[PDB]
RNA sequence: UGACGGAAGGGCACACCAGGAGUGGAGCCUGCGGCUUAAUUUGACUCAACACGGGAAAACUUACCAAGACCGAACAGUAGAAGGAAUGACAGAUUAAGAGUUCUUUCAUGAUUUAUUGGGUAGUGGUGCAUGGCCGUUCUUAGUUGGUGGAGUGAUUUGUCAGGUUAAUUCCGGUAACGAACGAGACUGAAACCUAUUAAUUAGUUUUCUGCCUAUAAGACAGAAAACUUCUUAAAGGGACACAUUUCAAAAGAAAAAGGAAGCAUUCAGCAAUAACAGGUCUGUGAUGCCCUUAGACAUCUUGGGCCGCACGCGCGCUACAAUGGAGUUACUAGAGAGUACCGAGAUUGAAAUAGUUAAGGAAAACUCAAAAGAACGUACAUGACAGGGAUAAAUGAUUGGAAUUAUUUGUUUUGAACGAGGAAUUCCUUGUAAUAUCGAGUCAUUAACUCGAGAUGAAUACGUCCCUGCCCUU
């Protein structure tokens, strides 16, 4: 269940703007992105919503190569 | 007892019950077998071996004169029977006397059912490309 | 081949085989259970 | 009376009804028109078959191309 | 756990024997026939006649209107004389026409304009009768 | 008559095709550890049989 | 089992489902769930259970249960008459004794897992009431039933027995 | 002859049953003006007792299958007497 | 008072309806003790009004199974796990479809090369 | 092709016209074969008196 | 004086009174499809380029039966290679001519498809690629508009397939597609 | 007459009374519907008439 | 650069392994080869030909054969010609023919056309090695490319890779490459849930009134009425993304377990790139080029036959070889389909059955439309070609059709054949799947042993490896 660049890319492209909107619970996460990033698809709002929270988790426990936010 | 009867110039075996003892009877199946012994009112499920034959001679004669016993005219193995008479009474070793005159009868004026008779080939009609392929 | 007669743990099976009686016959003593299986004692 | 619209999208006959919209908007069953045909023209080729269907959905009332209405 | 409504409350098989020696002129076909076309052996049970009338009344019991087709499917077996694969066919409608218009003659059944229904008196009878059989099932 | 060895870990799947486990077995005896091939689904935690522990089973 | 029904053997008692758990312990055999949609679940159903779903093979007989279902439990009672013990007790020893413990593969001399023990316990029991049982007079319930009595302590004329000590001999050759 | 068809076949009675069709009935009346042989493609019609001494061609698929009708080759078709091909070798 | 509940099975469909009385269970109107397939009696069995109108008879039977113990915890509830999972949760499992090429699901005619 | 003196007029009367490529039914409208209304207008085009589009086994004859 | 008694009427089965809904829609789409195709034979020269029930018939209509984007309409498009390949224009210069009027007219890509004897006796096919274009998922049985039409030459008959890719205009969206917003 | 017996053969059982509406040809009918479009005809156009290679 | 290797390295697929069901052996249905005939029309011949051309052919289809007729010879010019170009015809003969085809015979209608030169036209005629379109295949796996840049004189190469990971050039990573596009993914349909929303008929439930019936006390049935939405139908939403714990691999990810209706991309499908075959179809087409035939036709039509012919060979399948069964009686249980003037056919009634005479409702959640495998019931059958098997035949009874012979389909009695689980070889398959038995639809005046779908019972064996057949990358 690896990750494509369609759905990395715009969950890094995410983070580096709206940090602070996105917290470690994946429901808001849902939420958010609905309304930050216009996706016509609920699946596809679901894993892009699925990396961002997994990202924070690295993030919150330090820097990340790929996101400078 | 006896496991070996005679009725119709016809050995049976007296192990069976009487209904498919019956069966050895060229003229008599299955169905035909069953009604008889509703006709000669006999129990079913006694072996035909333990049957007196003072039931025999109406059994046999039952067999022979089915018409006037009260048997359906549907239910006769020679119905418009031809060379006169217009009924079965082909409970006997006549099956084969009525059948081998049959296709002589068709033979006789070349009828094309007739002819695959002789050639000995598929006499109804079907594919004998690939069926029936008994070597010769 | 058998030839088992037709005249005259309990299944009409084993009853059968070294009475040397048919099957049919291994009924009627075992009377004198389900419509699949008669099993005695 | 009756008010019978039936079409084959179920976007339009969902549109008519709330804009008629009072009895509820009754939904008879989905009916499928399922055709399947050999793909190729001719007989050569693999054994391929593509499955073909159309839709009819049908909504009853009491009191754009594609759809009908009826009154009764 | 137990009580007795209707003829639902007796199992299926032991009512219509308790319904059958309580049953009717026998016609002349009765040991010359099956019971259909699928079938090749005429019934072994000598009063199979009766025991085919309790369950062509019981099944009118259940169903309102019934008519001679619908016992034709029920009492129907599979057609496999040849090397085609069996293909279910229906029963036969004479003997099954000839019973319902003898239940017609002691007034156990009638005649609804879509089909044949129960009597009041054949409501009684066919409720007095799953009663015993019910006593005699709870013992 | 025979000695019992349960089972350590998978070497990997041996034998041309894969149907042959090559396990690391330790008798519970004797606490020793021996080498042998196995046919059929096995798990670490499964207990094995032997009705002979002589054969150091390698395939060179 | 039928609302009227210890392993010796160490290496079969955890992949035994007899009553370690209360899901094992049955009314009948027919659970319908779902026990080969990962590795190593079927060890979770019942030994019944395996059993039973042997008794429905070569073609004819494809997807018949109740069928097979009830053979079985005409059987153990047969079973409990011969040894007047439990049949399902006595039907465990039978996988004990029937069980290869050791087997030929290209030959070449190699042990078999536990799990294969049962599964090949179960499959040779259960040709040899099949073949027993066809073409005779014997009902299948009964020849199966002694086949498993005759399997349970020793008996060679078993069918079961007679393959085990067939393959177990060759593999003793093809070491 | 309505009455001599219900002792045949129940093919043949029924395909007598049915209104006799145009191209039987002026075959028929052909086979009255003759005796003289007929030739006819019609392979349908039914041996009846109006005929017997008719001596008829029948169109086989190429040629005239000559065939004098006789009293013992009754309700069978006519057609069955002129094969359709070479048997076998 | 009532409450109502159903189970499913792969196309069985029992409406049950709990209610308080004297502890009659009934399908369809018969007795639960005059089930049709005698076997599967004891498996039903591991004021209640239940009605089958799907599947086949033995998909009927786990689902009646369903209905009984659905109902007394939604009768409980309002006003099992540990024997087994699937009496209080649908069977996922359907039929699959057929597809052209084979006479099953997975199925595939015979392939011929001389 | 040899057609009803009364008939040629009828067509040429009414005549937009179209006609059935299919020659074994006659033509609804006249009640004669579709042959003689193909075969007598089918000339008729060559005159550049029509046009013979022909669409789906139906001939639309429009000057 | 003719031996027949068949009668093909010139009905349509969509003036029918009593008509299931099944065969309804059926005889519908079909009659659609045979209109469509009727006065596409007579308007080529024109460019009729779709009918709903063009880029001084109604009579046929009853006997028989009893646009500002010209550069994405594809039918009028493939039409204008048909009229420029029979007028003896040259494949290559014909056709580049025609994808610059497409790309001009607010495409996001189109391809056209030649296939037949341009060179020679034996043969040949060439594709004509412009802008981004996806050819497999769902959405192209939504962004696709496109036309078959083959030329009669000289020598024989030569294929032309024209397609375009729409715009978000014919509403909604790609598969991937994010675009997120900023503040 | 010259045309008498032309076409005196009557066709109404169908199969060669049937015929595709626009193909003409008498094999691979698809009578479903009252389409009576045979195959290689109703491939082409099954999307205007709204069939969909759905599933 | 590509292709190939009885070269290496790394991966993958029912490719094999552990297995299930098998086919091959018997009878029969069907296709192909062969032989025969006047004809037994023809395309296709390894996967990618052989129940394939939706090809279940009595007439038509029809392409072949024997006869017979016949123009479906436009348009233009000539001849002829309303004092008749020509067309049709009862009766006799000729002809299978009620084709006036022709001949003896005169009776009707009237330029609608006969003979003429060009010329088109027509064709299931050839040519898929002249083409379009469609399809199959390479190839169901993961591959392909151009814009600028670096290298080479050049074809060309890097980008498109060491390692790891993934179903996947999918990513982490790496870096003379950077930024992209297609392909995968993303996407669409079905299934897996909603006691929350929306609704209530043609779905269902509940309640009430009337009548009737039995119990020990609850209910049942029938005829009505008028309420609710759990089921049913179906719209919008919600709902899983491996998020989240443990372990393993500062990273992509992997493996249990719990929760969940749902956790292999959740499953089954649909769409599916660049390049290519001189792969199938001009016998699907009023799409077509060229060649061929063109009034004694290879165009068209009628009649009869053939595609069904059997010394043998091969492919797809059905039924069987029985007691895990056959025969008789009883209760039963679905899902998805289809239906008009005439189609799907209820109820009544004639009978032994197929079927017949009258006959409601329904353009349909309304009416028709209906389950068997399996289950239960007996002092039935008892292992024997027996009552397993139902071929081959003989009599007879009905339907469809203009027509049933070379049996269209089917009923009753009788007839009782090979077949005792099948050699070398070989096919399909990993979960509601295989297998088994059945239902609907396509074709359809009448005809399934086929195909496309639908449910109903529900196995065993793996969680692996390249050994075979093969792919895909890299030296």
């Amino acid at each position: 269940g690896v990750r494509t660049k369609t759905v990395k890319r715009a969950a890094r492209n995410i983070i580096e703007k709206y940090y602070p909107l996105l917290t470690l619970d994946f429901h808001t996460n849902k939420r958010v992105v609905d309304e930050v990033a216009v996706v016509e698809t609920k699946r596809l709002r679901n894993k892009i919503a699925g990396f961002i929270t997994h990202l924070m988790r690295r993030i919150q426990k330090g820097p990340v190569r790929g996101i400078s936010f | 007892f006896q496991h070996m009867l005679r009725v119709c110039n016809t050995n049976l075996d007296g192990r069976r019950k009487v209904p498919y003892a019956l069966t050895g009877i060229k003229g008599c199946g299955r169905r035909y077998a069953y009604l008889v012994c509703k006709r000669a009112g006999i129990d079913v499920n006694k072996r035909a071996g333990l049957m007196t034959p003072a039931e025999i001679e109406k059994i046999v004669d039952i067999l022979n004169n089915p018409l006037n016993y009260k048997i359906p005219v549907w239910f006769l193995n020679r119905q418009k029977d031809n060379k006169d008479g217009k009924d079965s009474q082909l409970i006997a070793n006549a099956v084969e006397t009525r059948l081998r005159e049959d296709i002589e009868a068709l033979k006789k004026m070349r009828a094309h059912r007739g002819l695959r008779h002789y050639w000995g080939l598929r006499v109804r009609g079907q594919h004998t490309k690939t069926t029936g392929r008994r070597g010769r | 081949k058998l030839n088992n007669a037709v005249l005259f743990v309990i299944t009409p099976a084993v009853v059968a085989d070294r009475m040397k009686i048919t099957c049919s016959l291994a009924k009627i003593l075992l009377k004198d259970v389900d419509n699949h299986i008669w099993i005695y004692t | 009376i009756t008010i019978t619209i039936t079409s084959t999208k179920v976007k339009a006959v969902e549109s008519l009804c709330a804009e008629v919209k009072v009895k509820g908007p009754v939904r008879i069953p989905t009916k499928t028109l399922r055709i399947t045909t050999r793909k190729t023209p001719c007989g050569e080729g693999s054994k391929t078959w593509d499955h073909y269907q159309m839709r009819i959905y049908k909504r009853v009332l009491s009191m754009e191309p594609g759809v009908e209405l009826e009154v009764a | 756990m137990h009580h007795f409504s209707n003829i639902k409350d007796v199992v299926a098989i032991d009512f219509i024997k308790a319904y059958a020696e309580h049953l009717l002129e026998i016609p002349e076909w009765v040991d010359t026939v099956k019971t259909g076309m699928c079938k090749e052996l005429a019934p072994l049970n000598p009063d199979w006649i009766y025991i085919r009338a309790a369950a062509i009344a019981r099944k009118v019991y259940l169903n309102n209107g019934i008519g001679v087709m619908a016992l034709r499917r029920a009492y129907g077996d599979q057609y496999n004389k040849h090397y085609n694969p069996s293909h279910r066919t229906l029963g036969s409608g004479k003997v099954n026409r000839y019973i319902l218009q003898q239940l017609e003659k002691m007034g156990i059944v009638a005649k609804i304009q879509s089909g044949r229904s129960l009597t009041k008196e054949g409501r009684k009878d066919m409720d007095k009768i799953a009663f015993q059989v019910y006593k005699e099932h709870e013992a | 008559p025979v000695i019992y060895a349960q089972v350590t870990e998978i070497l990997g799947r041996t034998g041309s095709r894969g149907g042959v486990l090559q396990v690391r077995c330790d008798i519970m005896g004797e606490n020793r550890q021996i080498l042998r091939n196995v046919k059929g689904p096995i798990r670490v935690g499964d207990i094995l049989t032997l009705l002979e522990a002589e054969r150091e089973a390698r395939r060179l | 089992l039928f609302n009227k029904w210890t392993v010796s053997d160490i290496s079969l008692k955890e992949l035994l489902a007899i009553n370690s758990k209360l899901k094992y312990q049955v009314f009948l055999p027919h659970t319908a769930g779902r026990y080969q949609i990962k590795p190593f679940r079927k060890i979770q159903c019942p030994i019944v259970e395996r059993l039973v779903c042997c008794m429905m093979q070569h073609g004819k007989n494809s997807g018949k249960k109740l069928l097979a279902m009830r053979v079985v439990e005409e059987s153990f009672e047969i079973i409990h008459l011969l040894t007047e013990k439990n049949p399902i007790q006595v039907l465990v020893d039978a996988i004990i004794n029937a069980s290869p413990r050791e087997d030929s593969t290209r030959r070449q001399a190699v042990d078999v897992s536990p799990l294969r023990r049962i599964n090949q316990a179960l499959y040779l029991m259960t040709m040899g009431c099949r073949s027993a049982a066809f073409r005779n007079s014997k009902t299948l319930a009964e020849c199966l039933a002694d086949e498993i009595v005759n399997a349970s302590k020793s008996n060679t004329a078993s069918f079961a027995i007679k393959k085990k000590e067939d393959m177990e001999r060759v593999a003793k050759s093809n070491r | 002859e309505a009455d001599f068809v219900k002792m045949l076949d129940a093919r043949a009675r029924r395909s007598y049953r049915r209104s006799p069709k145009l191209k039987h009935e002026r075959l028929v009346k052909k086979l009255l003006k003759i005796p003289k042989l007929v030739k006819t493609h019609c392979r349908d019609k039914i041996i009846l007792p109006n005929m017997i001494g008719s001596v008829i061609g029948v169109y086989n698929g190429k040629s005239f299958t000559t065939v004098e009708i006789k009293p013992e080759m009754l309700g069978h078709y006519l057609g069955e007497f002129s094969i359709t091909y070479k048997p076998v070798t | 008072k009532s409450v109502q509940v159903f189970g499913k099975k792969k196309t069985a469909i029992a409406v049950c309806l709990c209610k308080e009385g004297k502890g009659m269970i009934r399908v369809n109107g018969v007795p639960l003790d005059l089930i049709n397939p005698p076997v599967l009696r004891i498996k039903v069995f591991e004021d209640l009004k239940i009605r089958v109108t799907g599947g086949g008879q033995v998909a009927q039977a786990y689902a009646i199974r369903q209905a009984i113990a659905k109902a007394l915890i939604a009768y409980n509830q309002k006003f099992f796990l540990e024997y087994d999972r699937t009496l209080l949760v649908a069977d996922p499992r359907r039929c699959e479809a057929k597809k052209f090429g084979g006479p099953g699901a997975r199925a595939k005619y015979q392939k011929s090369y001389r | 092709m040899r057609i009803a003196t009364k008939d040629i007029i009828a067509i040429y009367k009414q005549l937009c016209i179209v006609c059935h490529k299919d020659f074994v039914c006659l033509h609804p409208v006249f009640g004669i074969p579709n042959l003689q209304v193909f075969m007598l207008m089918k000339g008729l085009a060559t005159k550049k008196c029509v046009k013979e589009t022909c669409n789906w086994r139906c001939l639309y004859w429009t000057n | 004086m003719f031996c027949l008694t068949k009668t093909k009427a010139l009905n349509v089965d969509v003036l029918k009174t009593n008509i299931s809904r099944k065969h309804k829609f059926v005889a519908d789409g079909v009659f659609y499809a045979e209109l469509n195709e009727l006065l596409q034979r007579e308007l080529s020269a024109d460019g009729y380029s779709g009918v709903e029930v063009a880029t001084d018939l109604t009579n046929l209509l009853i006997a028989r039966f009893g646009v500002l984007a010209r550069g994405l309409c594809p039918v009028s498009q493939a039409e204008s290679i048909k009229y420029k390949i029979a007028e003896g224009l040259p494949v290559r210069r014909a056709v580049g001519s025609v994808m610059r009027l497409i790309m001009d007219s607010g495409a996001k890509g189109c391809e056209v498809s030649i296939s037949g004897k341009l060179r020679g006796q034996r043969a040949q096919g060439m594709v004509f690629k412009e802008g981004y274009m996806i050819k497999s998922g769902n959405a192209t049985r939504q962004f696709y508009s496109s036309a078959v039409r083959c030329v009669l030459l000289r020598m024989g008959i030569i294929g032309i397939k024209v397609t375009i890719m729409l715009d978000t205009d014919p509403s909604g969206k790609n598969g991937p597609a994010a675009r997120i917003p900023d503040v | 007459g010259s045309y008498s017996i032309y076409n005196a053969h009557p066709r109404n059982y169908g199969n060669g009374s049937r015929t595709c509406r626009k193909c003409g040809a008498r094999k691979g009918l698809i009578r479903k519907y009252g389409l009576d479009l045979c195959r290689r005809c109703f491939r082409e156009k099954a999307v205007e008439i709204g069939f969909q290679k759905l599933d």
